[PDB]
RNA sequence: UGGAGAGUUUGAUCCUGGCUCAGGACGAACGCUGGCGGCGUGCUUAACACAUGCAAGUCGAACGGAAAGGUCUCUUCGGAGAUACUCGAGUGGCGAACGGGUGAGUAACACGUGGGUGAUCUGCCCUGCACUUCGGGAUAAGCCUGGGAAACUGGGUCUAAUACCGGAUAGGACCACGGGAUGCAUGUCUUGUGGUGGAAAGCGCUUUAGCGGUGUGGGAUGAGCCCGCGGCCUAUCAGCUUGUUGGUGGGGUGACGGCCUACCAAGGCGACGACGGGUAGCCGGCCUGAGAGGGUGUCCGGCCACACUGGGACUGAGAUACGGCCCAGACUCCUACGGGAGGCAGCAGUGGGGAAUAUUGCACAAUGGGCGCAAGCCUGAUGCAGCGACGCCGCGUGGGGGAUGACGGCCUUCGGGUUGUAAACCUCUUUCACCAUCGACGAAGGUCCGGGUUCUCUCGGAUUGACGGUAGGUGGAGAAGAAGCACCGGCCAACUACGUGCCAGCAGCCGCGGUAAUACGUAGGGUGCGAGCGUUGUCCGGAAUUACUGGGCGUAAAGAGCUCGUAGGUGGUUUGUCGCGUUGUUCGUGAAAUCUCACGGCUUAACUGUGAGCGUGCGGGCGAUACGGGCAGACUAGAGU
């Protein structure tokens, strides 16, 4: 399933702007409610909980789902929190988006969705597809001259391109040298916290 | 079913085996009297006769080869012992 | 007997093959003496392996292969060398 | 590479110590809700009783034959002709002991792991060496009859065989005497002489169609039997045993053996739990856990046991002989009352029990299996499909802008706040559903025709897929067809109003409700999760509350009233040796799957393939001797005189 719902309740609830963009602010306070200015008590366990929720809404990725990735994580050598991390951003969707090809997550996700995109000449249209290292993303060659991928065709220059994947020519493709590191690419989130959370 | 033609072959199977059998129990009691009597004289041809009859079963598949061993040796060593 | 024959192991539409020697009195996917193979029907005309020396040995010491078996040795050139006709490699 | 706590005994405190909760899991059930796909999974209770259909046949290249089709065939003009492809019934071979089901029994060499078999067997298959030689009497079937209600059955004639029987020759049969090798006591293996013995089967041929048969040496395979070690509760079960323990001679078996028998001796097992009672199929594994452990044995795989209940044998290479035979018993049915028939724990299905578990489906297309020279024929194995959110995984119910703070709802200190960029509206894209169309891989295969003579090889041709006109691809119009469930006092994220007023009710704990309830019911709002969400049941966790890792006994539960002493456990200093413990290394084994790490393939994932780990162990060889232990000594410090 997917949420589907107001984005703007979803980060004044915890007081972070997860979207930027044309609407990146409602231009108000943080009362996420009815009741939401109070002053309220403050556990261990809220914190924990939040940075979670934090980062399965930065992805639009369901509990079941960010579970798995959870174990895989801490099943992989190394450390958890970056793997944790590199996991959720070799997410094909993802990839979309800081490849420069999207206004925001939700519309990254619709256009992976509706297949606009190959990836060996594979079409594909999960939007948790995972990419990897050395792989080319090319967009559906029968897809193109539409307009909410045309608009992206001359917008490519505000939004810094990462590190890992690169851009080329008119011909919009993706190339992956190799993994990212999102503890080093925008982290809007403590990644030590997930972790603490899965440990109870 | 049709196993009704193995019912048929397996009676008989089991009333030639029979037959077989006991005429083998009727040559070895035959010798084990001559012994008993020990005139060692009659005796010297019922153990051919015999060990020939148990041989003859053996290779029509009644009995066992090694049974057929067993009996023979038993009853050539009856003999040498009288 | 003894045979060489074809145990599925895949999935429920990707029939994958192990190339098993195993008595004829036994099920399909049973306990086998000894795999020396296997035979994937999926790929580009399909992928085929055989020890060609252990099947050298089973087919020297008495197992019959069964008919798709001896197809896959046919093709690979064990079956001819065991016999003794010319064609060693056929792939 | 992995370990979290919280509430509750008191006026308050710190300990001890129970109880309870937060996590995970399920072959699940129930409540509300419910779009799709992929891959799994589905009688856990009555091993209760079963209507109906199907689950084991095949060979005319073994045989006599001619009920059926096709024939050249005569001719009846509706009947003829085994000579003739072909073939119902029948004799004969092989198969039917596999495959499929269930877990009742079983505490046992049943299972797991490692050995032994000089104590054994093994159809078909591979392979070496020999041979395949003479005869003879019947009967099934047919035909004529008899008995019986049936189920079946008696007689007379009549005919074969690779059916049956008797001979000749043939060493792995036997007895006696010897040699040569080896050892682990019986012995084993190989040889020499003498004396006794033991088989066979033929059929076919468009002309190098081809199938066969018997004795033996050696392989492979499968199996039997014996042993070490391992895995439940119970002493409020303490005496069990007379073929019992052992021996000798016989018998019996494929094989050792009290397996059986006659005789002889008087032993055997037991506190390290005999005998008895309860429960239970065992394992690879599965769930949990930081691990050690605990629980469990369901899908899948291996082994065992059983087939209405109890007993027995026969045939055979091989029998718990599920769809074989005999007997007894219970049950259901037929009967002419004399007598007969049956066995879903095979697939599907019915009743019943139950909280609860599926279609009287399709195909032999693929793999495995049986018979056949082969084509072929059989296969409810199997390959798939149907049904059930029963589970795991994946994807949808839109996206980009937009304070009318729309409208309304609710709260308000009546000022405003909230739902809320959320809607309206503008615009964009159509994953899945819908409509139309093309259409698979699984088949380097199976068949007949051509080079190739055959064997082997392509060649090309038809033709062959249950799944399936499915997956998938392509195209069309449209935001278009698609969200709910639980909770909000603390644990534990999430708060107010109204109604109610120890009532109605809630509750896992302790508690909440007797007139201003964040704990009851509704509303608004919020939180978690999402095609699911809650409840119940069960297991582990938390629980260091059975403590090996890893706890205790002055007063919290806990030192026997005290001593002596049996088995047992433990043991001072020192020398040598052994190498049992211990430790190093190597070989074998520890099936596959599952698990972990890395790739590879399904659009991703679940799922699947490959490689390496793991498999803690056990057995064999070869090293070490510090410590433990054994064996042989020494010493006086402990102990005693
Ligand atoms: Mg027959
Ligand atoms: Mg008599
Ligand atoms: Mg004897
Ligand atoms: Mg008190
Ligand atoms: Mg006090
Ligand atoms: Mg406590
Ligand atoms: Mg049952
Ligand atoms: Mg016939
Ligand atoms: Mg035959
Ligand atoms: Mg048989
Ligand atoms: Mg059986
Ligand atoms: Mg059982
Ligand atoms: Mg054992
Ligand atoms: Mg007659
Ligand atoms: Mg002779
Ligand atoms: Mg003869
Ligand atoms: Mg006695
Ligand atoms: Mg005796
Ligand atoms: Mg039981
Ligand atoms: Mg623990
Ligand atoms: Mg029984
Ligand atoms: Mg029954
Ligand atoms: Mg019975
Ligand atoms: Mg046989
Ligand atoms: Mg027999
Ligand atoms: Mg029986
Ligand atoms: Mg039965
Ligand atoms: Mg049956
Ligand atoms: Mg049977
Ligand atoms: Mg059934
Ligand atoms: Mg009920
Ligand atoms: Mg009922
Ligand atoms: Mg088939
Ligand atoms: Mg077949
Ligand atoms: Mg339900
Ligand atoms: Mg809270
Ligand atoms: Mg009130
Ligand atoms: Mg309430
Ligand atoms: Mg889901
Ligand atoms: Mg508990
Ligand atoms: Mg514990
Ligand atoms: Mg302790
Ligand atoms: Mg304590
Ligand atoms: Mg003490
Ligand atoms: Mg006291
Ligand atoms: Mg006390
Ligand atoms: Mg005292
Ligand atoms: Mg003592
Ligand atoms: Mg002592
Ligand atoms: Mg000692
Ligand atoms: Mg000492
Ligand atoms: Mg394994
Ligand atoms: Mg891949
Ligand atoms: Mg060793
Ligand atoms: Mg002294």
């Amino acid at each position: 399933a997917r949420y589907t719902g107001p984005v703007t309740r979803k980060s004044r609830r915890l007081r972070t702007d997860l979207v930027g963009g044309d609407q990146a602010f409602e231009k108000r306070p943080y009362p996420p409610g009815q009741h939401g200015r109070a002053r309220i008590k403050e556990s261990e366990y809220l914190l924990q909980l939040q940075e979670k929720q934090k980062a399965r809404f930065t992805y639009g990725v369901m509990e079941k789902q960010f579970r798995r990735y959870y174990e895989e994580a801490v099943r992989q050598p190394g450390k958890t929190g970056e793997e944790l991390l590199k996991i959720l951003e070799s997410r094909l969707d993802n990839v979309i988006y800081r490849a420069g090809l999207a206004r925001t997550r939700r519309m990254a996700r619709q256009l992976v969705s509706h297949g606009h995109f190959n990836v060996n000449g594979v079409h594909v249209n999960v939007p948790s597809y995972r990419v990897s290292q050395y792989d080319i993303v090319d967009v559906r060659d029968k897809s193109l001259n539409t307009v909410p991928f045309q608009i992206a065709r001359e917008t490519a220059g505000e939004r810094p391109i990462p590190s890992w994947l690169q851009v080329v020519g008119e011909r919009q493709r993706v190339l992956i040298h190799q993994l990212p590191e999102r503890a080093q690419i925008d982290v809007p989130l403590t990644e030590q916290l997930i972790v603490e959370y899965y440990s109870k | 079913k049709s196993q009704q033609k193995r019912n048929r072959t397996n009676e008989r199977a089991r009333l030639r085996n029979k037959a077989v059998k006991s005429s083998l129990r009727t040559a070895v009691r035959a010798f084990r009297e001559a012994a008993h009597a020990g005139d060692k004289a009659k005796a010297a041809e019922l153990l051919a006769s015999t060990n020939r009859k148990l041989d003859k079963a053996a290779s029509k598949g009644v009995i066992h080869k090694n049974q057929a061993a067993n009996k023979k040796s038993a009853l050539a060593q009856a003999l040498n012992k009288l | 007997a003894v045979k060489i024959k074809l145990t599925r192991l895949g999935k429920i539409r990707n029939p994958q093959y192990r190339v098993a020697v195993a008595d004829a009195r036994t099920r399909r996917d049973g306990r086998a003496i000894e795999v020396i193979g296997r035979y994937h029907p999926k790929e580009e005309p399909s992928l085929i392996e055989i020890n060609s020396e252990r099947a050298q040995y089973w087919l020297s010491v008495g197992a019959q292969p069964t008919e798709p078996v001896l197809k896959l040795l046919k093709i690979t050139g064990d079956w001819q060398k065991f016999k003794g006709l010319p064609g060693a490699q056929g792939r």
